[PDB]
């Protein structure tokens, strides 16, 4: 039960009937085994490597539960490395493609400006 | 009710005037006749009366539908698409798909929403008339470029618009037979 989820099901996109094929359906369940673990920092690579080829996690047409699920967790983790950052920078080109997803979930989902992660672009 | 005719035989299938005229009809039922010819010596598309600068003249005129993205902004990736990604060559492409790539960096559409615009749909018809563009496409060469062109593939006003052309030309050879 989170603020994310709610505003996600009260969007029209969310009651939309996607049928994950089995590659689907284990890379939304591997996502959720790493929410389950705890460890999405250190998977924070692996995701930066979905989202260069996919616009959401489970190579979907709209965002999933998935996509909030991970979103509500990495939003902190990812302006903390931007925060921390020694050089703006590298970070920025390296880790784009999390944040040109954390960039439509957060306004997708109205997160609020003060919580934003501001985007340079 | 305006008619959108569509060449089969254009060097260059106008795949964005299409698909912009499915996405008016998807909204609008009965707004655009689109109607197919094959035919050598037939424009590439046609748009009632007009043969030029059809895409801007069906955005122009649903105007309610094509709201989004500053007209100006929409204009830069509408000329880039009609004038650079319909050039049957590499070397300009390789060119003209890094400046879209970049574009697409932070952003999940070509002008930064979160829902696509006329510059979306102008670049993206102009890439599925292009031949040369599928490998670099189907290879991520340009990243942004395949993770943007095979997310509005799978919507079916973009994915199906080639089945429509192909079935719309089926079509017309019955209607010969
Ligand atoms: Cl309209």
């Amino acid at each position: 039960m989170s603020d994310l989820v709610t505003k996600f099901e009260s969007l029209i996109i969310s009651k939309y009937p996607v049928s994950f094929t089995k590659e689907q359906s284990a890379q939304a369940a591997q996502w959720e085994s790493v929410l389950k673990s705890g460890q999405i920092q250190p998977h924070l690579d692996q995701l930066n490597l979905v989202l260069r080829d996919n616009t959401f996690i489970v190579s979907t047409l709209y965002p999933t539960s998935t996509d909030v699920h991970v979103f509500e967790v990495a939003l902190p983790l990812i302006k903390d490395l931007v925060a921390s950052s020694k050089d703006v920078k590298s970070t920025y080109t390296t880790y784009r493609h999390i944040l040109r997803w954390i960039d439509y979930m957060q306004n997708l989902l109205e997160v609020s400006s003060t919580d934003k992660l501001e985007i340079n672009h | 009710p305006s008619t959108l005719t569509i060449n089969g035989k254009a060097p260059i299938v106008a795949y964005a005037e299409l698909i912009a005229a499915r996405i008016v009809n998807a909204l609008a039922p009965n707004s655009i006749a689109i109607k197919l010819v094959d035919d050598k010596k037939a424009p590439a598309a046609k748009l009632d009366d007009a043969t030029e600068d059809v895409f801007n003249k069906i955005t122009s005129k649903f105007a309610a539908i094509f709201d989004n993205g500053d007209k100006e902004q929409v204009a830069k990736w509408v000329n880039l698409a009609q004038k650079e990604l319909v050039i049957k060559n590499f070397a300009k492409l390789s060119q003209s798909l890094e400046t879209l790539d970049s574009q697409l960096n932070l952003r999940t559409f070509i002008l930064g929403g979160l829902k696509y615009s006329a510059a979306d749909v102008a670049c993206w018809g102009a890439l599925r008339s292009n031949g040369m563009c599928g490998s670099i496409i189907k290879n991520k060469v340009d990243v942004n470029v395949s993770r943007w062109y095979t997310l509005l593939e799978m919507d079916p006003i973009f994915g199906e618009a080639h089945d429509f052309l192909s079935k719309s030309l089926l079509e017309l050879k019955k209607s010969a037979n």
